[PDB]
């Protein structure tokens, strides 16, 4: 549960990329782990976004709202931290 | 110290947005419980705000926007984005810097707006309501 008290023209916010970036430490079985738990990917498709970042350096895990771009981001880079892995997780306006 | 008439609010956001097992309780989730916390409403009802119109263009982002949580997962729940747990501290904040204690749901509204990249203060500004027009209305009345 939740501790509420101690956790011209208008244009709406954009959309945001959801990016993994590929490094030479984080093993393949991490990325695919992240792409299932904070993704909800399949272990099939999971696997291939895997390989696109092993291969071409970087890829797009979702797009979402500013908000909760922001926050998945925080989420996936916290999880590899605690788990020992450089496995760098950003965003970039759709 | 959040009023009652607040934690009630925000405590009910909260358990819908978990009954529909969403995957965060986001900014306009907030917005859409203070449409209906005495406070805010008044709010919102002195700048001539379609409370109506609001709710539906609230309503309808969230279906569209917010992740649902696949009945498979029964380790992680709905929690909060970032940029709700900053318009929570942004609103004890502005009520200690004045001095007092009592955070009412005007003082969180007022804290939405500087979330500037929500949909929550893109449509507040849409209803052409100032993040100093709620500052006035705690101030002075009318
Ligand atoms: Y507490």
């Amino acid at each position: 549960w939740l501790d509420f008290d101690q956790l011209d023209a208008l244009k709406p916010p954009s959309m945001y990329k959801v990016i993994l970036v590929n490094d030479d430490y984080t093993p393949m079985e991490f990325v695919i782990d992240v792409l299932q738990k904070f993704f909800s990917y399949d272990v099939e498709r999971a696997t291939q976004l895997m390989l696109a970042v092993h291969y071409q350096g970087k890829a797009i895990c979702g797009v979402f709202t500013a908000e909760v771009a922001e926050t998945k981001v925080a989420m996936v880079n916290k999880y590899a931290r605690e788990n020992e892995h450089p496995l760098l997780c950003t965003l970039e306006k759709a | 110290m959040l009023n009652q008439e607040l934690e009630l609010s925000l405590n009910m956001a909260f358990a819908r947005a978990r009954e529909h097992r969403h995957e965060f309780m986001t900014v306009e989730h907030l917005l859409l419980a203070l449409l209906s916390n005495p406070s805010a409403r008044e709010a919102l009802e002195a700048c001539s705000v379609d409370l109506v119109a609001l709710r539906q263009e609230l309503e309808a982002f969230i279906e569209q926007t917010t992740p649902v949580l696949p009945a498979s997962e029964e380790e992680r729940d709905t929690q909060p984005t970032l940029s709700f747990q900053r318009v929570l501290q942004r609103a004890v904040f502005h009520v200690q810097s004045s001095g007092r204690n009592e955070v009412t749901g005007a003082n969180v509204l007022v804290a939405i707006f500087s979330e500037q990249e929500s949909q929550a203060a893109y449509l507040l500004r849409k209803h052409e309501v100032s993040r100093l027009d709620v500052v006035n209305f705690i101030s002075h009345g009318t």
